[PDB]
Order: structure tokens, then C-alpha cells, then sequence
């Protein structure tokens, strides 16, 4: 008789994995013992299609950080997680002064210390994050670009003047909370090709669902 | 049957079929305690708000479907296209009316719905590896509109089979011919650009194909007449 | 004892967590706060103060820096000529950097409100004439000539009658985000424009200088606001 | 201080635990929610909407 | 509609980095495994200009200590942080009896233990810290010297009779709280040359902001 | 027009232009429950509190600006300079009056503001590597005052363009000639030294340069007249 599970909040709860940073010792990948991750909630595959059910949305995100070595090991290493709000400058190097700009919230924690966890508010200067924008910002490559949907960047790095002694891997989970949505719309039935637009494969246009032989046979 | 008038525009329409007030809201104005309470936004009543009757599109057996963008369609047309252009901000509601003229010997069914932030997605090269962005003639067709090329996914990768989830109305030739829809201003902001952002797009597609025996008129004229409701503008240029 | 389970975030140091910590000197009674004139409570108090707008931000020659504060008008300028122009971009480079408002916008990311520029004629008392001051909202291109600017929101200023005049900028909003180079900047686009044309020429009797200057003073209305503390500066404490 | 004994589950991360965490931006006042048409509150609203059923699901 | 962010407290919150101690094993720097840091709130670059917006101020400071080895590593080493109030004598050596003077608050913590954190009151014997003093204390080198603005010294050192086995690095953050300010003044538009006075470069006198060609071109 | 008197001093001034009461506070006295309630601080009324009229400075086209320090300016002057010197503590409010005398054929604009704890910063050698501290003739000019050398940054690295944030008043020759300012005692302490600390400094700078046609008087006399308000002293020596 109850329908608590079919609510928006119920549907979008759960902290999913949306990011993974690699900080190897020897490597082509993030060679300066640091990394910048612009917040992308599409990071959880399944996500995109779920949110793209609505035209507008609003919510808060709870971020939880999981860090270990590639084998999932724990070591005595301290870390800095920096959140650079949109409009704030991300660090270009492992010594950029951005790391010390008070206006960039930062949180420190040892790998041993349990997961780091913080809540981030509804940033957008607009009244709601909008997944679809039918226009351009005052044939073009700026089509469908609602920038005021930026949540910010997360800069991660080993604390200290020198490179870390261990190879590290950070995982970022994100639980969406206090959700409100407007204007529902057709469930994506075609495969996604790009993170930006809704473009699809005009050759590989598949029928929404399983087909059959005749309309008289089951 | 009777005819209603709004200024110098007089349309002959049926008494009062079922109208669809999208999302249960009526296109209203915006109070004084807003973002721009200084630049008191002037609200057109005179000519600006009346009956525009767009170039009738001809339904065919092979027709795939049509769509127009808003407010784009009118920013070209008359004294309304006048305001939309030489003004900084815009908010406006819409009364849309779609009618066909066919003998009781034609058959068809057109779904007519409105979709906020209708973002077109092209084919992307074909094989899926070209990041081609829809042109300007495809993103804002004007008052002539534009034809779908992949109706099934509404040229955007979404089943049309689910378009009914939007303010829609049906036009089954063997029952009705005129469909009406009231649309409120829908956007993440109180006001916005009238030339850069198309709050929504009018969609009209043949779900059941047009048909008739040889000898009956082969094309069914679809006439879109529409009127702006509680339209406002701010910052003249 | 009392049953407890520690939750993630335990033992972390958030540079913005405003919790409480142990007082190093529990017995210490800090010298009492006495009354001091002009206490500031909220920065927006400052934003409503008139500061000199360096519209004439062109000379750089060290000894001519005082010249940025005032621009001039003269007999030589014919009717209709464009005297000067600038945008309503408090936070961006240019003229506004001189105003206090401008400098405060820099410690913030977003903002919006009505502005207000006041012009002061400092010429000889014997001079008279008219200046047309027009505002072209965001998007509208600088008016071609005086007459076209005459059709826009304008104000005829006769410094023969009133030595001051204040113009109000209805609205400016630095809200539209921009990710150009690879550095994301929440920029204007709302570059409202303020043009100033010689409606009539500068008229003066024998004995009075044929040039006079004007001073721009700006501030924001009480409806101004700012969001997102963002410390940024070129001037820092040297080693 | 105040006597306490930590119970199992201490320091664990449950992907479904809906507790509270520290707000990264304590002073930030997020732009106010304004009225937007057709807000959805519970998915079952959608389930009661008529959608076209592709009975003739044969041509590909 | 809200203006909470434009308040003084909002403006000055955030714990910024104002100090960094180096305690190398082999080195020219702090050779006695200890260091004395007179509290300087200018330690956070950006700070000076922000506070110098007002003539008088008042506030409390919350100090948080972050210690690790140069690579940001955590090790089993105990530390002593000593706060010597103004007027109290700082330790001249790693065995000065000051380290044991009860009247010098001290706090001990293991590197493993999370950050140390304490609040320090409004010291000044005056009614307010004043950034500008137009006089001398009863051509001179004592000009602009309001000494009654001293907050005190922070003495750090490895616990124990012997040098530590590890190279250490302490970082001191400081959140300002309960702030009150008076008499606002012109925003520094010239580069700072000294920590003491407002002297500037009389050759390199730059225009407050970006210049342009003509006053008729944008 | 009318003339006001305070003892043996009688100045001819205009009726009552707009006065600027700095920070909205009036120079008042200090109650009995203070720091020194024993050494009852004697408050001068007689001669000590009256109209002093400083050596008029001459405005020129090339003038950069002037500034005086307080209470320094008076610690040299008369019976007030008498108290300030042979007394241990001092607190006093001020009424400052500045006037020019120019024909309707001169043009100019002087900003006149008061700045607490006005700390002078010299050039520092030029290249920025000399830690030269401003002299005593620059830190406390007396009643003759002193001329700015870098008005734009107010000889202290601060934009003048923002000096208006302080109790200020304008003097535009084509509108007014006299400016008046009431200043309360401002300091982090109830009382202080009258010879070591200069609570504030009077600033007067030409923002719009003086100008005139050949033949008109080339220098405009600026006359500063000032009077002490609710001045108190303690501990005679």
C-alpha cells in the first residue's frame, strides 16, 4: 500500500561512484602527483539517462572520498582535497598558489582516517540545473550549452613538498539529496555518443524494444 | 461554430473543443518584486497580442512530421518579431491552434505536443564518430518550420512513443480536426533572450499515415494559428 | 559507556568548518571593547559609497595619473561629437577598477543590482551648455550618433543649470558563466553602455577657460548583492 | 569527558547511509528556487500517463 | 535577496595557511629540532590587503596544526606546541626551561592523532588591533609601530631529550572568528614592499587598473 | 551671511552650508567611570576652545595637494598647544572649516577629507630596496602643513579615487567655496598622547586643477579655520 520508494529522492539517493583519480609513481598518467576533476555527475554510467528524464532539476550532493593504493592497501600518507568553486582558478601545477587560497575549501585527511565526506550546495546561478538548453549563449558549436550548470572542480594531491612514496587511487562517490524535478520527457531510447549533445547514430537507429515475428504470435 | 477576434485578426473556428492547458498552469504575468523591478517591463496588448496564421503545411502520405521553435517562429513575424528583436528580455505564454481541412473520406492521426528545451541532435556522420552540430536552419527553422528525418526518435534519440508525457492533444481525422493548446512560460529564469533561447518547440507528427482513394484531394492543409499570452519585454535597443 | 558509531568525515580537517575549539587561555579576560566611530558590519555598506570612477583611464605616465580621475569638455568639440564612453562592468578591468565598488567585486564571484553614476562639472561658473548622456542596455550597440542615442534612454544635462547629475543603471548581472582558455570565469555580457555626447557646444564669455573637466562618481543602489567569496589579488605580502 | 564505547560499524562507509555531512560552503546562499510548471514528485505520476504501446513490434 | 555572504565574519572566516615550520635532520634550517613562530596573520598573502581595508579590528583566532614529513607522510612521533603569550620569554634552546613554564600553554599530540586545534583570544591591551598608527611610542624607525598588536609566539619541537628520527614539517592554519571592524579606508593599489610600513616604489607607481587607448574606444 | 564668535575670535562665514559630521557622531566628552577617574581630567572652555586661522595656503595650477596632522598642527599653536604639551593625556573633537576666495572666473574642485591614522609612506629609495622611514617634517608638518608628492596614491600606496570612503566634502568653485567638517575623537583608547600620536590627518587635494585666463589672480587662497570640541587633558607637567 505504500509508495515511498517511487519518490524522486528515493530514486536518486544512494552514493554512486562518479570519479576515480590515479596518482602512480612512474607514469604517463598525472605525472605531477596531483589531479583536477571537474564535477561530472554522469560519472556513474547509469546516471545520465535517469536524470535526462526531466528537463530541470535541483539538489545537493554529498561527496565521500575513498583512497588507497591500487591493491586497495592503506598507508601513512596525508592528502589534500581542494574544492575550487566555479569561477575560481584550478591549480596548473603541484605548487600553484591556488592550493593555498582560503576561498577554495580544502580538507585534509590521512589514508588511515575513514572516508572524507562533505556536502556541496546547489551552485548554479539559475533557479535550476537544466539538462537541455535549446539555444546558444550570447550551425554552431555552442548549441545546448547551459554553462550555469557547473558545480565546480575537485583538486586532489599528496600533501608535502615532495612526491608521495606510494602509488595512489582516489574514488569519489556522490549521493544526491533534496531533489526537485520539472517537465518530464521521453526516456532516451538510443545510445549516447557524446557527453555534450543528444546526437545519436543515424545508421544504427534501433527499435526501443525487443521485436517479434508476427503480431499474432507470442 | 462561431468566430473570435483579437484586434484586426478574425478566425473562423469551432465552438470550444477540449483545450489542453499545459501542466495545469495559465500564462500569467510577473509581479514587481523580481530581478528587474527598476526597468519596469512593458507588456504589449494592442497589436502585439493577436492571431498569427502561419504558412499552411501540406500533409502527405509520405510526410514525416513537422516542428517549429519558440519564440523563434515569431521573431521574424510582424510587430511581435519587432519586440522580440529590439528588446533585451522576454517572457510570454502561448495559445496554439492547429486545424486540418479534410473530407470524411481521408484518414489519419496527428499527435500535436509541445516540448520544452527541444534540443535537436543530428545523425552525427552516420557511423557515430563525427561530432556534427545541427545547423541554424535546423535549430531555428522560423515560421516555415522544419521536417523530422527520424520521427521515431524525434531527431534527438528519444522515443516518440513516449511524447504523450508532454502537453499533447490528438487529431484523428474521423473525430476532430482542430486541436488547441495553452502554454505557460517555462524556463529556469523569470526572463530570457528571445533570439538565443527557444523555450520550447511545437511538434506535429503523423502517427497514423494520411490515406485516401485515388481522386480525393491528396494533400491535407494543416493550418497553425497562434496567439501570444501575457507577453512581456524589457530593455529597448 | 554510551554506544556510538563513527561516521565518514571523522578526523578530517575542513578549512571551512566553523566548529569550536579549546580556548588556550581559559582565565584570560581580554580588554573590553569600547565605542569606536564608524563600525562597518556588512561590506555592502561600502559598495553604496561614491568613489571616483577613472573613466579617463588612458594616461599611464606616472605624473599624469591624477588625470585619470577627470575627463574634459571644450569649445573645440562640435555639437553632436561623442565626448566619452564606457561600460557598466563593475568587476571587469577598466574604469571600475578605481572605484571601491570595483575592488570589492574582486573578492567575490557573482553579483547584481542597480548602479548609479554621478557626474560633476568642475568648470568655470560662467560656462554653460548641454551634454547628452545615454545608456544602451546590454546587447544594444553603441549608438551611431547623437540623434540615435537621443532615442535611447538618455538625459540632457545642462551644466548651466545644475552642476551635478546622477544616472541610474537599472541593472547589471555578472551571472553568465564562461570557460574560455581552460580557466573558467563567471563573466558579464551585460556590458551596459554609457555614452556621452556634446548636445550643444561649450559656451563661455571672454575671461573664462575654454576647457573644464568632469568627475565620475559611482556606487551601487541598496539592491546590490554579491556571492561566492573569492580571494584574488596581484598585490600580496612580499617575502 | 563523557563515557562512550564504539560499536561495530564504526568508521564504515555505507553507500546508502543517509546521514549528514559538513557543508563545504557554510556562508553560501544558493540562488532561490522559483516556480516552474509541471514539477514531478513521485514517479507513479508518470506511470499513470498514456504512452504509445508498440503492439506491432515487428518491423525493424 | 540575502546578503549573509557580504558580512565581515563571512569575509574573514575560512582557516588560511599562515605558517610553515621546517624541522629537517641535516640542515642549515632550524638545526636544534625546534622553532619559534611569532604570530603573523599576514602569513596568508591575500590577507594583508583585506584587513588593511579597515583602521581598527578585533577578533579571535582558531589555530589548526598540520604536521607530516616532507612527502606528507605520517609517523609515530610526538610533538609539543607551546604558546608563549606576549611578554613571556621564548625558548632560546631545545632545553630552555620555558618549555616547562606552566604559564605557557602547551599541547601535545602524536602525528597520527588528527590536527591539533585551539582558540586564542583578543590579546591586545588596547580596545582593538589597529593596522595603522600615525606616531611613535614614547625621521625615526619607530614610526607606525603599534606593538600592542602582538598575539604571541608559537614554539614547536619534537618531544624528548634527543633529536627526532624523522624530518618534519608543521603547517599552521588560522581561522579568524567574531570579527568587528571600524573606520574603512582606501584599498591598497600599490605593491607592498615591507611587512612594517606602507612604503611603496616611487618609480613603479602604477595606475590602479587596466588602461585603454582613448576615452571614446571600448 | 553672518558672523559667529567664540571668545576673542570672530570669523565672517556663510549662513550654514551642508556640514559633514564624520561617521555620524558628535565630539562628546568622557564619563567618570573610565581608566583615570581619580585624576579628574580638566576640560578647557575659556580660550583653549576657539577659532584658529592657519596660514593660508595658495592654490596653483601645479599644486599637488596638502595635508596637516592632528593634533600636531595645534600643539605648536597658542594656549591649546600649551595644554597639549605640558599634559600627559588628550582627547578632543574638531570643527574644521576650509574656504577659498575666487572670482566666478576660476575653476577647480578640491576634495577635502579626514583620515584616521594617516601613516605616510615615502618612495623607499625609488627601485624599492631602501627601507627609508618618512622624516619628522613629513610625519608632523605642524601648522604650515605639507605637500603631497604622489597624490594619486596619497603618498602611502592607496588610491585617492577611493578617499571618499572617509568623512569628506567637496569644494567645486562653480558652486561652493566653503566646506565644513565635524570630527569626533577616534582612537583605540579613551585618551592618548598629544605629541606622539596623530589620531588623524586633514587632506585637501585638487581633483580638478585650478584654471583661469591670463589676467585673473593666479593663486586662490585657501583658508583653514578650525576649533577644538569637547577637548580634555590629564596629568599636568
Amino acid at each position: 500500500h505504500s509508495t515511498a520508494e517511487t519518490t524522486l529522492d528515493s530514486f536518486f539517493s544512494r552514493a554512486g561512484l562518479v570519479g576515480e583519480i590515479d596518482l602512480p609513481l612512474k607514469g604517463t598518467t598525472n605525472p605531477n602527483g596531483y589531479a583536477n576533476w571537474d564535477i561530472d555527475i554522469t560519472g556513474y554510467a547509469q546516471m545520465r539517462r535517469k536524470v535526462e528524464l526531466f528537463t530541470y532539476m535541483r539538489f545537493d550532493a554529498e561527496f565521500t572520498f575513498v583512497a588507497c593504493t591500487p591493491t586497495g592497501e592503506v598507508v601513512p600518507q596525508l592528502l589534500q582535497y581542494m574544492f575550487v568553486p566555479p569561477g575560481a582558478p584550478k591549480p596548473d601545477s603541484r605548487e600553484s598558489l591556488a592550493w593555498q587560497t582560503a576561498t577554495n575549501p580544502s580538507v585534509f585527511v590521512k589514508l588511515s582516517d575513514p572516508p572524507a565526506q562533505v556536502s556541496v550546495p546547489f551552485m548554479s546561478p539559475a533557479s535550476a540545473y537544466q539538462w537541455f538548453y535549446d539555444g546558444y549563449p550570447t550551425k554552431d558549436l555552442e548549441y545546448g550549452a547551459m554553462p550555469n550548470n557547473m558545480m565546480g572542480t575537485f583538486s586532489v594531491r599528496t600533501v608535502g613538498t615532495s612526491k608521495s612514496k606510494y602509488p595512489l587511487v582516489v574514488r569519489i562517490y556522490m549521493r544526491m539529496k533534496h531533489v526537485r524535478a520539472w517537465i518530464p520527457r521521453p526516456m532516451r531510447n538510443q545510445n549516447y555518443l557524446f557527453k555534450a549533445n543528444p546526437n545519436y547514430a543515424g545508421n544504427s537507429i534501433k527499435p526501443t524494444g525487443a521485436s517479434r515475428t508476427a503480431i499474432t504470435t507470442l | 461554430v462561431a468566430q473570435l477576434t483579437i484586434g484586426n485578426s478574425t478566425i473562423t473556428t469551432q465552438e470550444a473543443a477540449n483545450i489542453i492547458v499545459g501542466y495545469g498552469e495559465w500564462p500569467s504575468y510577473c509581479s514587481d518584486s523580481d530581478a528587474t523591478a527598476v526597468d519596469k517591463p512593458t507588456r504589449p496588448d494592442v497589436s502585439v497580442n493577436r492571431f498569427y496564421t502561419l504558412d499552411t503545411k501540406l500533409w502527405e502520405k509520405s510526410s514525416k512530421g513537422w516542428y517549429w521553435k519558440f519564440p523563434d517562429v515569431l521573431t521574424e513575424t510582424g510587430v511581435f518579431g519587432q519586440n522580440a528583436q529590439f528588446h533585451y528580455l522576454y517572457r510570454s505564454g502561448f495559445c496554439i491552434h492547429v486545424q486540418c481541412n479534410a473530407s470524411k473520406f481521408h484518414q489519419g492521426a496527428l499527435l500535436v505536443a509541445v516540448l520544452p528545451e527541444y534540443v535537436i541532435g543530428t545523425v552525427a556522420g552516420g557511423t557515430g564518430t563525427e561530432d556534427t552540430h545541427p545547423p541554424y536552419k535546423q535549430t531555428q527553422p522560423g515560421a516555415d518550420g522544419f521536417e523530422l528525418q527520424h520521427p521515431y526518435v524525434l531527431d534527438a534519440g528519444i522515443p516518440i512513443s513516449q511524447l504523450t508525457v508532454c502537453p499533447h492533444q490528438w487529431i484523428n481525422l474521423r473525430t476532430n480536426n482542430c486541436a488547441t493548446i495553452i502554454v505557460p512560460y517555462i524556463n529556469a529564469l523569470p526572463f530570457d533572450s528571445a533570439l538565443n533561447h527557444c523555450n520550447f518547440g511545437l511538434l506535429v507528427v503523423p502517427i497514423s499515415p494520411l490515406d485516401y482513394d485515388q481522386g480525393a484531394t491528396p494533400v491535407i492543409p494543416i493550418t497553425i494559428t497562434l496567439a501570444p499570452m501575457c507577453s512581456e519585454f524589457a530593455g529597448l535597443r | 559507556g554510551f554506544p556510538t558509531e563513527l561516521k565518514p568525515g571523522t578526523n578530517q580537517f575542513l578549512t571551512t568548518d566553523d566548529g569550536v575549539s579549546a580556548p588556550i587561555l581559559p582565565n584570560f579576560h581580554p580588554t573590553p571593547c569600547i565605542h569606536i566611530p564608524g563600525e562597518v558590519r556588512n561590506l555592502l555598506e561600502l559598495c553604496q559609497v561614491e568613489t571616483i570612477l577613472e573613466v579617463n583611464n588612458v594616461p599611464t605616465n606616472a605624473t599624469s595619473l591624477m588625470e585619470r580621475l577627470r575627463f574634459p569638455v571644450s569649445a573645440q568639440a562640435g555639437k553632436g561629437e561623442l565626448c566619452a564612453v564606457f561600460r557598466a562592468d563593475p568587476g571587469r578591468n577598466g574604469p571600475w577598477q578605481s572605484t571601491l565598488l570595483g575592488q570589492l567585486c574582486g573578492y567575490y564571484t557573482q553579483w547584481s543590482g542597480s548602479l548609479e553614476v554621478t557626474f560633476m562639472f568642475t568648470g568655470s561658473f560662467m560656462a554653460t551648455g548641454k551634454m547628452l548622456i545615454a545608456y544602451t542596455p546590454p546587447g544594444g550597440p553603441l549608438p551611431k550618433d547623437r540623434a540615435t542615442a537621443m532615442l535611447g534612454t538618455h538625459v540632457i544635462w545642462d551644466f548651466g543649470l545644475q552642476s551635478s547629475v546622477t544616472l541610474v543603471i537599472p541593472w547589471i548581472s555578472n551571472t553568465h558563466y564562461r570557460a574560455h582558455a581552460r580557466d573558467g570565469v563567471f563573466d558579464y555580457y551585460t556590458t551596459g553602455l554609457v555614452s556621452i555626447w556634446y548636445q550643444t557646444n561649450y559656451v563661455v564669455p571672454i575671461g573664462a577657460p575654454n576647457t573644464a573637466y568632469i568627475i565620475a562618481l559611482a556606487a551601487a543602489q541598496k539592491n546590490f548583492t554579491m556571492k561566492l567569496c573569492k580571494d584574488a589579488s596581484d598585490i600580496l605580502q612580499t617575502g
